[PDB]
């Protein structure tokens, strides 16, 4: 009835980093980077907006996966 | 029309105008051979394309050759 | 089981969507 | 002038009837048009394959269209033995109710087309299982052919259509295709054959709406990630294994078994599904040899621009071939005929080895049973290859003669095998007199024996090299403990790691006399194989001969400039009829036909004289002529010309009235090809004559009929032979078996 | 039994129609589509 | 800035920014001219009474199936098909009376409207009266003719059913 959904394990983590990752690949084409604001540029391209951002975008992709996975027992 | 080309390994022996059907052929001065004439094919509106000039020409290799182009009503040899 | 009429209309209204593209290509292949 | 055809002035101002059909066959040929460049001949060219992808996504979705909407799948997957595979229905309104009985089958309400293309057995074996499957299939395709139909018009859009430098990049197209055409499209066919082909063949349905919930193996990616693969490979299907029931069922997704499966007589599933992933991993690998623009990879240009000369840096098999391979990489990728002819060369060999292969191991689930459609798939496949192999000689000729550059190529390979060209044609002329000689005054001995009543006097030369091949592979028919014949040698046992899984599956199927995998062979196949040598021997002549003396002969020395297809060079230096390079593809076509006669000749004889259980009549009877015409041509008609006769109509109505048809078609062509261009000029200029003088008939032809032309009337004649050719044995060939094994 | 032509399958009075409009009604239409196409003058 | 200095799709009618149309791939492209101007009422070089001719036979053959369908005599196929060519007859004779009054009218001296001498109107071809009389003159036969085809197969639907099913090769 319900998608299944697993708790939180070391599989759990390493696929909520791996598209954490993902989101950074490709959030550095994007446009307006390093936009001051805090740390302008100081992680590794992207500002400390760009980074917060593809982290958001990152945690969103993340949750979506992981529980895609866990619905169909692959998590 | 077809393409009617002369050579200069012509050697003026007038045997392609001779064979020629339809007029397409005529001798004009030369001095580069000793007969003094080389072959022309002006009127080559008319050709039709049977290859008697070539059938009639001594050299080796053939000093004109006929290239079958565009048909008219004139190459295609129709009286309708 | 069988196909029905629905699904045979489905299929004759979808392929004029091959059946227009394909003669915009034609016309814009430039006979 | 009118304004068609657009693609050419000279054709637009010709006054004749001629104009139509040369602008029917040239429409295709883009470098010879009006205002053609080359960038916008590649555009063109690419355009034009997307179209005709489209054709192929919209003639799969008929087939599945058809065989979902009129054919009988649903109710032939309950006995695929005893059921005929049915195509589509007929809607012929003229015939009576006799033919309308013929053919209407038991199991069925109007009249149907028994389908001989074998995608019953193809659809059962890779999951497909309802007409709801079909019908969506045949909708994918229908949406995949508009996707390639917008494709190809996006892509004739000015800031859309792909530069020239895109169209020659060899090192990227090479990457994706190796990777990415071929290593991903068999990896997700692996996926398919693990999540629907094989759970389906198992009993169990996954469809777009459970394969996420179900899992293709107990342990969902736990054997791949932890590394232990060999789990995967465990508990196959027994042999006692009903195909689509789970009685005998396994769950290994992946095993290596050989041979095939004992009750659908075809290969395992899960061997190919292990196939095409060995495959998928094997082409991935290999898109990632030339470099694009990451910096790491091969050029292509580089490496051939090496096989220069002597030496270990240099071509060293070869050391004296002048410049080597200099200008060959420039000769394949400027010229668009050198890639075509080098790939339909490689097409037509893989055609030939698809029908050779699939009916040895037939892939596909009781496909072996059924005879009619198991010949028609080998004799298509087999005609379909030589006609591209004659297209392959076709464009390597049209290479030399439009694209071939004598200075970019100076003393390399292409321009040392031009150069000694009379080498190769007179060795081929003598291979191709020495099989003819023999393998006709062998075969004319042994009629003269037989006739004269002594059968015990024939030649009858065993193919002992071919018996011997057969033992090697652990055939033991013969007397030859060979390689894999021998259970303890080194090639059985593989010494050091007994790792060769698949040598019992295989003894199993290549001692099992009732397949066909590695046929039986005696005296009657070693003088067809000769035949067929000499078939292959003598159209590789011709074709050979025209592409090497296209640019010019003694004969005619600047043949290159008349252009491939051209008539004559007229009634001078004795005649020169037949001397362009077409005229070479035009008299191979003959050959190829005949040759391909020969081949399939042999493969239906040998499977009917299988099939029916007297395998001694092709046997003790196939070593002589009117062995052949008698017991193979004259014996298997007696069905087909009887489809029709004073008494009734059966099914095989059609196939009859198709093989006179074919033999009408055949002798229509001996009219072109045997009549020439100006008797038919000279009726038709007096037909003219009689159309201006008669009253009332006020039509008149606003293009002046003229007869059809040298070259034109050689195409048509050559295409009517090749139809009618065609069509007398594919309608023999279907009825012939179709009649005797129903 | 068989009588005249039928159909047991889906919507079988297409082929009724189609079979009439694919091979002796719109092709002439087509062919004198196809011969204007191909006569008309520049 | 911008008014007519990009090349955009939908262009000035006629190249004439000042006219009350525009050039839409409606009324301008190759297919829809294609398609429209080789209509029988837009085809070059056509008479008047072929052009109406084709019209009539097009329009009386479909103007019977309504009343055949949806008219009071529906019950029954005899009846219906009577109902639908006697519909498609008043139509006609009514339509054609209009095309006669309309260039009766409209045909008096130098003419109003798009029929005037210095009108500029493509679309509306007919600009004498001998061709107005023609059409409707080929619009009625036409159309009475096409009207009794539709009623002649639908009168004979058993037999054009038999035969088109191979029935009658018994
Ligand atoms: C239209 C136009 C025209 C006209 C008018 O108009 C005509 C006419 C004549 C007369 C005069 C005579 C007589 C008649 C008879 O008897 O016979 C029949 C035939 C036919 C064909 C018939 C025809 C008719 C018409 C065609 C009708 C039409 C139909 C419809 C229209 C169709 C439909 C269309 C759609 C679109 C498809 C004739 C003839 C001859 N043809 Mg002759 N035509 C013509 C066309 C054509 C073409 C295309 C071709 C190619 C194929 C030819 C061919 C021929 C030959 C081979 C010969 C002969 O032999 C003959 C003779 O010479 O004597 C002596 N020719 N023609
Ligand atoms: C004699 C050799 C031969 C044989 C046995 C076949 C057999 C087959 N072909 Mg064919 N084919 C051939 C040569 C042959 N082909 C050649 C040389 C070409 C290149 C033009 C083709 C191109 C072709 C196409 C486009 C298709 C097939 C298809 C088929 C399959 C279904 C038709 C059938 O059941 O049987 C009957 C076999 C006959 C030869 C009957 C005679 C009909 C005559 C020949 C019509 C003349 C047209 C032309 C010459 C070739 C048409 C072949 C095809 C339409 C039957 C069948 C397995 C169909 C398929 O793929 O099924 C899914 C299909 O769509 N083939
Ligand atoms: C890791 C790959 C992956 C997999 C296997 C799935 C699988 C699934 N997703 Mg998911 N998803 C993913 C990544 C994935 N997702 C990502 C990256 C996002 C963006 C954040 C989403 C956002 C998403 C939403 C909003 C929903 C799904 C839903 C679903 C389920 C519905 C099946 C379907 O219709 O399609 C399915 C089991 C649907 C569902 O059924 O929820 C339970 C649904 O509501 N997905
Ligand atoms: C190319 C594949 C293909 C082929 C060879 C056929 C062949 C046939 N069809 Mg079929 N059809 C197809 C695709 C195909 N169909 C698809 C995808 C659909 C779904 C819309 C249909 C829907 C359909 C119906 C409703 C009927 C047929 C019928 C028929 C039969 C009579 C001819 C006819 O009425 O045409 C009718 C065709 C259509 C209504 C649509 C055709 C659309 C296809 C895709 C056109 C293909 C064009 C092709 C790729 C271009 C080739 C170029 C040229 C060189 C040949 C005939 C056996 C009749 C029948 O069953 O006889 C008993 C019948 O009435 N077909
Ligand atoms: C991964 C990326 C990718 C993929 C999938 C493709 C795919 C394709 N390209 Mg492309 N291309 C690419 C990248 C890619 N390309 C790049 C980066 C470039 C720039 C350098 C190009 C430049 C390019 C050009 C210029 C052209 C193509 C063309 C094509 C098509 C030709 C092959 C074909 O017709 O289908 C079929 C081939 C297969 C399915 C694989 C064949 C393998 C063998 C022969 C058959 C499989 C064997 C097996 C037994 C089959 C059994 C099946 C049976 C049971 C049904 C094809 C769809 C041609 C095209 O335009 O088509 C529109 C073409 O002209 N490409
Ligand atoms: C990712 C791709 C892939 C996967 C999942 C497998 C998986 C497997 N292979 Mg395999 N193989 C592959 C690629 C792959 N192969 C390639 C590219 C080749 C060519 C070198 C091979 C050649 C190969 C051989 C010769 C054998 C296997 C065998 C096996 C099975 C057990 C082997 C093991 O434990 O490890 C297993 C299911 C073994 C097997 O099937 O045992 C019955 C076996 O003998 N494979
Ligand atoms: C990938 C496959 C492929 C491609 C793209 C080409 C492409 C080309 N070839 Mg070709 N060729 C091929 C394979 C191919 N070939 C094969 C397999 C053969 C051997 C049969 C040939 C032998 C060949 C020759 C000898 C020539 C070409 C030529 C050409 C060029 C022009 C073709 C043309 O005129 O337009 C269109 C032509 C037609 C539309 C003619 C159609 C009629 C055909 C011949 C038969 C039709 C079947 C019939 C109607 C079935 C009815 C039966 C039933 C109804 C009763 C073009 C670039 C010509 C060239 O390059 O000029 C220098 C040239 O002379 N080819
Ligand atoms: C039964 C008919 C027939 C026969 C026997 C031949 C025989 C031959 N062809 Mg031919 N061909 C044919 C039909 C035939 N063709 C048709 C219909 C065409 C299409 C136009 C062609 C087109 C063709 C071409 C284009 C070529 C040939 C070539 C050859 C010769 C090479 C094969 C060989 O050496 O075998 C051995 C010789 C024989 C079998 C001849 C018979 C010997 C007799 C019986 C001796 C006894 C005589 C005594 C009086 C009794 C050979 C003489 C090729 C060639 O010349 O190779 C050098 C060549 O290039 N053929
Ligand atoms: C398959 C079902 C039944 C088939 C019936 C229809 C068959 C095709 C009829 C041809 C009419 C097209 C006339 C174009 C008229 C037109 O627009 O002319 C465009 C072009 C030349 O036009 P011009 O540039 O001269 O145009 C100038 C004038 O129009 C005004 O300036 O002609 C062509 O492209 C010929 C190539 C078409 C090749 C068609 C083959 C492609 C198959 C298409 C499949 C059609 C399916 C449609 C239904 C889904
Ligand atoms: C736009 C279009 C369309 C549509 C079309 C239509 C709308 C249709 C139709 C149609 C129609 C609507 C047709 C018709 C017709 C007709 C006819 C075919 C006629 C006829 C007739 C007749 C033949 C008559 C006769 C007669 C006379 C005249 C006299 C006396 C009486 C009689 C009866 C004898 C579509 C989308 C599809 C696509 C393409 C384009
Ligand atoms: S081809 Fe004939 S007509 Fe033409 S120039 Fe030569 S001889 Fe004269
Ligand atoms: S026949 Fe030849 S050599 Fe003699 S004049 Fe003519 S072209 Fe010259
Ligand atoms: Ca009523």
């Amino acid at each position: 009835v319900v998608p299944n959904t697993v708790t939180w394990g070391p599989n759990v983590a390493i696929v909520m980093i791996i598209c954490n990752l993902i989101a950074f690949a490709i959030g550095k084409q994007v446009i307006q980077i390093p936009d001051a604001g805090p740390a302008p540029g100081t992680f590794l391209g992207l500002g400390l907006p760009a980074l917060l951002g593809v982290t958001s975008l990152g945690h969103a992709i993340g949750v979506g996966a992981i529980l895609g996975l866990a619905n169909i027992g692959v998590l | 029309s077809h393409s009617v080309k002369i050579y200069d390994t012509c050697i003026g022996c007038t045997q392609c105008v001779r064979a020629c059907p339809t007029d397409v052929l005529e001798m004009v001065p030369w001095d580069g051979c000793r007969a003094g004439q080389i072959a022309a094919s002006p009127r080559t509106e008319d050709c039709v394309g049977c290859k008697r000039c070539e059938t009639a020409c001594p050299t080796d290799f053939l000093s004109i050759r006929v290239y079958l182009g565009a048909e008219t009503s004139r190459s295609m040899g129709l009286a309708y | 089981m069988a196909l029905s009429d629905s699904q045979i209309f489905l299929a004759l209204a979808l392929a004029l969507i091959p059946g227009f593209l394909a003669l915009r290509l034609a016309t814009e292949l430039y006979k | 002038a009118t304004k068609f055809p657009k693609f050419s002035q000279e054709l637009q101002q010709d006054p004749t009837t001629r104009r139509i059909f040369y602008s029917l066959a040239t429409a295709h040929d883009f470098e010879s048009h009006d205002g053609m460049t080359e960038e916008s001949l590649y555009q063109r060219i690419f355009a034009s394959h997307f179209g005709h992808l489209a054709i192929i996504f919209l003639w799969t979705s008929g087939i599945l269209f058809h065989v979902a909407w009129q054919g009988n799948f649903e109710a032939w997957i309950k006995d695929p033995l005893n059921i005929s595979p049915i195509a589509h229905a007929i809607w012929d309104p003229q015939f009576g109710p006799a033919a309308m009985d013929a053919f209407t089958p038991a199991g069925a309400g109007n009249p149907v087309n028994f389908c001989y293309s074998g995608v019953y057995h193809w659809w059962y074996t890779i999951g497909l299982r309802t007409n709801g499957d079909l019908f969506a299939g045949a909708m994918f395709l229908l949406l995949l052919a508009a996707v390639m139909l917008y494709a190809g018009w996006l892509h004739l859009q000015p800031r859309y259509r792909p530069s020239l430098a895109w169209f020659k990049n060899a090192e990227s197209r090479l990457n994706h295709h190796l990777a990415g055409l071929f290593g991903v499209s068999s990896l997700a066919w692996t996926g398919h054959l693990v999540h629907v082909a094989i759970p389906e063949s198992r009993g169990q349905h996954v469809g777009w709406d459970n394969f996420l919930s179900m899992p293709p193996h107990p342990e969902g990616l736990k054997p791949f990630f932890t590394g232990n693969w060999g789990a995967y490979a465990l508990n196959p299907d027994t042999s006692e294994h009903l195909f689509n029931t789970s009685q005998g069922a396994g769950t290994a997704i992946l095993t290596f078994l050989g041979g095939f499966h004992p009750q659908t007589e075809s290969l395992w599933l899960t061997d190919m599904a292990h196939h095409h992933l060995a495959i998928a991993v094997i082409f991935i690998i290999a898109g990632h040899m030339y470099r694009t623009n990451f910096g790491i990879g091969h050029s292509i240009k580089e490496m051939t621009e090496s096989l220069q000369g002597p030496g270990w840096t240099g071509f060293f098999i070869a050391p004296n071939t002048g410049r080597g391979h200099k200008g060959i990489y420039d000769a394949y990728n400027n010229s668009l005929h050198f890639q075509l002819g080098w790939h339909l060369a490689c097409l037509g060999v893989v055609t030939s080895l698809v029908a050779q292969h699939m009916y040895a191991m037939p892939p596909y689930a009781f496909i072996a049973r059924d005879y009619t459609t198991t010949a028609a798939l080998y004799t298509h496949h087999q005609y379909i290859a030589g006609f591209l192999m004659l297209g392959a000689f076709a464009h390597g000729g049209i290479f030399l003669i439009r694209d071939y550059d004598p200075v970019a190529n100076e003393n390399n390979v292409l321009a040392r095998v031009l150069d000694h060209k009379e080498a190769i044609i007179s060795h081929l002329s003598w291979v191709s007199l020495f099989l003819g000689f023999h393998t006709l005054a062998l075969y004319v001995h042994n009629d003269c024996e037989v006739a004269f009543g002594s059968p015990d006097k024939q030649i009858l030369v065993e193919p002992v090299f071919a018996q011997w091949i057969q033992a090697v592979h652990g055939k033991a028919l013969y007397g030859i403990s060979s390689l894999l014949s021998n259970p303890d040698s080194i090639a059985s046992t593989a010494w050091p790691n007994h790792a060769n899984v698949w040598l019992p599956g295989w003894l199993e199927a290549i001692n099992n006399g009732t397949n066909s995998l590695f046929l039986a062979i005696g005296p009657g196949d070693f003088l067809v194989h000769h035949a067929i040598a000499l078939g292959l021997h003598v159209t590789t002549l011709i074709l050979v001969k025209g592409a090497l003396d296209a640019r010019g002969s003694k004969l005619m020395p600047d043949k290159k400039d008349f252009g491939y297809a051209f008539p004559c060079d007229g009634p001078g230096r004795g005649g020169t009829c037949d001397i362009s390079a077409w005229d070479s593809v035009y008299l191979a076509t003959f050959w190829m036909l005949n040759t391909l006669g020969w081949v399939t000749f042999y493969w239906h004889w040998k499977h009917l004289a299988i099939w029916s259980g007297n395998v001694a009549q092709f046997n003790e009877g196939s070593t002589y002529l009117m062995g052949w015409f008698r017991d193979y041509l004259w014996l298997n008609s007696a069905q087909l010309i009887n489809g029709y006769n004073p008494y009734g109509t059966n099914n095989l109505a059609i196939w009859a009235w198709i093989f006179l048809f074919g033999h009408l078609v055949w002798a229509i062509s001996f009219m072109f090809l045997i009549t020439w261009r100006g008797y038919w000029q000279e009726l038709i200029e007096t037909l003219m004559w009689a159309h201006e003088n008669t009253p009332l008939s006020f039509g008149y032809p606003k293009d002046k009929p003229v007869a059809l032309s040298i070259v034109q009337a050689r195409l048509v004649g050559l295409v009517h032979f090749t139809v009618g050719y065609i069509a007398t044995y594919g309608a023999f060939l279907i009825a012939s078996t179709g009649s005797r094994f129903p | 039994d068989a009588t005249q032509l039928e159909g047991a399958y889906a919507a079988a009075w297409l082929p009724w129609i189609m079979i009439p409009m694919i091979t002796y009604i719109l092709p002439f239409p087509i062919f004198a589509i196809a011969f204007l196409w191909i006569e008309r003058e520049g | 800035s911008d008014a007519y200095i990009s090349d955009d799709p939908i262009q000035p009618y006629q190249g004439n920014p000042q006219l009350g149309n525009l050039a839409t791939p409606i009324n301008s492209s190759n297919l829809a001219k294609a398609f429209i101007n080789n209509l029988p009422a837009y085809r070059p070089g056509l008479t008047p009474f072929l052009r109406g001719l084709e019209i009539g036979m097009a329009h009386g053959y479909f103007l019977v199936g309504p009343e055949v369908v949806f008219g009071p005599l529906k019950e029954g196929s005899h009846g219906a098909n009577l109902s639908g060519l006697i519909t498609a007859i008043y139509i006609t004779v009514s339509a054609c009376l209009g095309i006669s009054i309309f260039a009766l009218a409209t045909f008096q001296g130098d003419p109003r409207g798009t029929y005037n001498s210095h009108s500029r109107d493509r679309l509306r071809p007919l600009r004498k009266k001998e061709d107005w009389y023609q059409l409707s003159g080929g619009i009625l036969m036409g159309s009475l003719g096409g009207a009794i085809f539709a009623y002649a197969l639908l009168e004979n639907f058993e037999l054009l059913d038999s035969i088109l099913r191979g029935a009658v090769n018994v």
